[PDB]
RNA sequence: CGCACGGAGGCGAAGAACCACAGAUUUCCGAAUGAGAAUCUCUAACAAUUGCUUCGCGCAAUGAGGAACCCCGAGAACUGAAACAUCUCAGUAUCGGGAGGAACAGAAAACGCAACGUGAUGUCGUUAGUAACCGCGAGUGAACGCGAUACAGCCCAAAC
RNA sequence: ACUCGUACGGUCACUGAAUCCUGCCCAGUGCAGGUAUCUGAACACCUCGUACAAGAGGACGAAGGACCUGUCAACGGCGGG
RNA sequence: GCUUUACUGCAGGCUGUCGCUGAGGACUCUCACUCCGGGAGGAGGACACCGAUAGCCGGGCA
């Protein structure tokens, strides 16, 4: 909520999580806020995901400002458990990162372009 | 590279600036309507919690406690007292608000033991501290090579005997040399002059 | 006054304690009840 | 010294407490949403032990038996209406905005929906004077011009039991009986008749106060006796 | 066949008595815990607060005691100063909370015989009634070091 | 607590049924109101000082006080020539 | 024990200042906070309450 500056539509979120499911079975993904943060700093992150139901908000707070100065695109997911299942975990995830997509590079590029049109 | 934790830490260096200023303004409204001791699933300051000993494991409990701001809630003398002992207003307690918070939490959870605590802010009338408590009887902790020390019989009610980090600091045990003549090994052995 | 069942048991015991040291104990020890209580002169509990 | 009588008061002991268990009802206004379709018939006229004035027992349309603060000229059989579109008749409760100017009103609310705070004692009334979209000026029984919210409810008419203060008590026994029904320690022993240990005006070979009677507002409890922050004293001048 | 030397009777070579260890039994009240109650009663009980959780009191915890010792809090006054207020009595008496068989302390953001030196911590002897405090009055009062005792060093958080 | 109370109330005091009455004094003390001007602490602010600090000074100025007024069924006073 | 314009202090009241505390030397606002309302919502509002400090009064108490 405090780190959220734009609302992402349910349709765009469906596209995003589907692209993440095929990113783990082909390319490579980073699961968890610590690994997502290191990906943005190292530059290896292509697209970063962030949950909106994170309590406390401090865990994720830095991602929207850190990604802006590193050129890495970010998208908001409504639920924590949906992002965790999409990353391939039994538990939830506050943040996920796509470190070089696989056979979804065209979809990821479009998601990154649809988010910029939504500010 | 930097950890994600270092960002939670850097935000808490200035709790009146940035996104945290807005967060605390919102959170405190919910906290003021909450109880004296409120168990919370996850810590507000993950970095500080983990730094203090917290683990996302079974038997590790966190609880937020609110204690009132200010000096001693002192009653005026009802008998003869010399001028030096006639004060009410300027008397302050020897235990800090953090230690009062740790004790109140430990009493709400009789079976658990206080590991550590940290500040999560204040408003005009009260202060909030989150206390990390541990279950000495849970096998998830009795087998933990980092936390199983708290399971020993001599660690029973450790907070009430001042064995917490906040306990040891308030007892004046920080310095190992000059200034700690009346504090080490205990305040009591030194005739209560610390 | 109205007595309860427990009060009755206690008063009963006090009455039993009020008996003399039997004749045979005097012969066995080769020669006195110190807990001799009177209803008027002494006072019980409750 | 010893704590004065006014200090023993605040402790709230039996001697200083009101006989609440012998009291009838907390005379508040009814809770209506919006619609006015709440009216009732007066079943009985009872004596209120808390205020020494009469109180009307009313049964409402929805089946609620409540005791209401009775104005003058309200009897058994009479219909009383409570709400916004209520009739401008004596004994009806409607907000100050709907009540016309120059009409004596009683049981006035301070903040809208509290149930009535002002003009509740025997025979008194509040006078409604000025109207506005923001404020309703009411003249309280003391002669004070109280600026109130027009949404504050009030009952039309003067309070019942007028002229109670006109007849003297005559004897101490009558006072005794009245006081046994209130939250007051009675009789009153003068401070000037006490020992120094008991009151600031106590002591002396004869009866007179110690220092002057007009005490400062800033005076602590135990010393604040006599004429509290008096602007003036006496009759003349 | 207790204290306790009686009368009657009985037990013991089927090895009793007696002693050591272990076990059985172990009413009611009592932290007292199903609810109530001056040791009793009324109609299935971890009451209350917690952790885990199959989310069910299913598995666990706390409570109270103990000669003093120990640790954390609250904290007088008589008294001394030939009065008395700071000071002193004294962080004493007393009070609240809590652990153990011992507590507490403890591996340097130390010391500072200033060194090319020491090397976790208690404690004992000393340092010393020294430094320091103080209506600079009365009084108060360490430490480093040294000689001893005993010695033991380690684990996280983060980086990856 | 007063208070299931709301000034026809209830708090704080004085006097002490009724009847006839209750003079003069506000200088002191008390209480209260006002106040151009004067006085009036700390914080922040300005000058000096200190590579910082202690510290010295200035500006501003609350209640309060000075000053003015009201008040004796307020404490009290009602003399000498 | 008691008194007071005895000495020294301690409560308490009044008052400034700092924190809570926010947006656009006088003013507007609403988002904290307070109160009323069962609720919707209404009043008030960066004040008040509370924490801290400073000046005044302060036999109420030691
Ligand atoms: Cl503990
Ligand atoms: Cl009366
Ligand atoms: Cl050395
Ligand atoms: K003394
Ligand atoms: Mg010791
Ligand atoms: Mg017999
Ligand atoms: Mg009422
Ligand atoms: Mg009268
Ligand atoms: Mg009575
Ligand atoms: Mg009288
Ligand atoms: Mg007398
Ligand atoms: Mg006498
Ligand atoms: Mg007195
Ligand atoms: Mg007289
Ligand atoms: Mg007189
Ligand atoms: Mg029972
Ligand atoms: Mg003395
Ligand atoms: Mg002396
Ligand atoms: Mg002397
Ligand atoms: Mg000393
Ligand atoms: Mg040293
Ligand atoms: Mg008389
Ligand atoms: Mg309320
Ligand atoms: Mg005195
Ligand atoms: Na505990
Ligand atoms: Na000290
Ligand atoms: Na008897
Ligand atoms: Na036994
Ligand atoms: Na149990
Ligand atoms: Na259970
Ligand atoms: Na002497
Ligand atoms: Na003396
Ligand atoms: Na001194
Ligand atoms: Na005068
Ligand atoms: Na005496
Ligand atoms: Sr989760
Ligand atoms: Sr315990
Ligand atoms: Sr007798
Ligand atoms: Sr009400
Ligand atoms: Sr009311
Ligand atoms: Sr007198
Ligand atoms: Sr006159
Ligand atoms: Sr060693
Ligand atoms: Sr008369
Ligand atoms: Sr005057």
């Amino acid at each position: 909520p405090v780190y959220v500056d734009f609302d992402v539509p349910a349709d765009l979120e469906d596209d995003a999580l589907e692209a993440l499911e095929v990113a783990r079975d082909t390319g490579a993904v980073k699961k968890g806020t610590n690994e997502t943060t290191k990906s943005i700093e190292r530059g290896s992150a292509e697209l970063v995901f962030v949950a909106e139901d994170v309590q406390p908000e401090e865990i994720v707070m830095h991602i929207p400002e850190l990604a802006d100065e590193k050129g890495v695109p970010f998208i908001f997911v409504e639920q924590q458990d949906d992002l965790g299942h999409a990353a391939g975990l039994e538990v939830g995830s506050a943040a996920a990162a796509v470190t070089d997509a696989g056979e979804a590079d065209a979809d990821v590029e479009d998601i990154a372009d649809k988010v910029e049109e939504l500010r | 590279a930097r950890s994600a934790y270092s960002y939670i830490r850097d935000a808490w260096k200035n709790p009146g600036d940035g996104q945290l200023a807005e967060l605390q303004w919102q959170r405190q409204q919910e906290w003021r309507n909450e109880g004296a001791v409120e168990r919370i699933e996850r810590p507000t300051r993950l970095d500080k919690a983990r730094s203090q000993g917290y683990k996302a494991k079974q038997g590790v409990i966190v609880a937020r406690v609110s204690v009132r701001k200010g000096s001693a809630r002192k009653r005026r003398h009802k008998a003869g007292r010399r001028s030096k002992r006639q004060g009410v207003t300027r008397i302050t307690r020897r235990k800090d608000i953090q230690r009062v918070a740790e004790e109140r939490a430990s009493r709400t959870f009789p079976n658990l033991r206080v590991l550590n605590s940290y500040s999560v802010g204040q408003d005009g009338r009260q202060k909030w501290h989150e206390v990390i408590l541990i279950d000495p009887n849970h096998p998830a902790i009795q087998n933990d090579d980092d936390l199983s020390w708290i399971c020993a019989d001599d660690q029973a009610d450790r907070v009430f005997r001042g064995l917490t980090g906040a306990g040891r600091r308030n007892r004046g045990l920080s310095g190992k040399g000059k200034g700690s003549e009346k504090t080490r090994p205990s305040l009591r052995s030194n005739g209560g002059k610390g | 006054g109205k007595k309860s069942k427990a009060t009755k048991k206690r008063l009963a015991k006090l009455d039993n304690q009020n008996s003399r040291v039997p004749a045979w104990v005097m012969l066995k020890t080769d020669r006195r009840n110190h807990k001799r209580r009177h209803w008027r002169r002494n006072d019980t509990d409750e | 010294g010893r704590r004065i009588q006014g200090q023993r008061r605040g402790r709230g002991t039996s001697t200083f407490r009101a006989p609440s268990h012998r009291y009838k009802a907390d005379l508040e206004h009814r809770k209506v949403e919006d619609g006015d379709v709440i009216a009732g018939t007066v079943v009985d006229i009872e004596h209120d032990p808390a205020r020494s004035a009469p109180v009307a027992a009313v049964e409402f349309e929805d089946g609620d038996r409540r005791l209401i603060l009775a104005p003058e000229g309200v009897g058994v059989g009479d219909e009383l209406q409570v709400g916004v579109s209520a009739e401008i008749a004596p004994g009806n409760t409607l907000p100050l905005a709907e009540i016309p100017e120059g009409v004596p009103v009683c049981n006035v609310e301070s903040s809208p929906g509290d149930g009535g705070k002002f003009a509740r004692a025997s025979g008194v009334n509040a006078q409604l004077l000025t109207h506005d979209r923001n404020v309703a000026v009411v003249k309280l029984p003391s002669g004070e011009m109280k600026r109130l919210d027009p949404q504050c409810r009030a009952t039309i008419g003067v309070v019942a039991g007028g002229g109670r203060t006109d007849k003297p008590f005559v004897k101490a026994g009558n006072k005794h009986h009245k006081m046994k029904a209130r939250g007051t320690k009675w009789p009153n022993v003068r401070g000037v008749a006490m020992n120094a240990v008991d009151h600031p005006f106590g002591g002396g070979g004869r009866q007179h106060p110690g220092k002057p009677k007009s005490i400062s507002r800033n005076a602590p409890p135990g010393r604040k006796v006599g004429d509290i922050a008096s602007k003036r004293t006496g009759r003349g001048g």
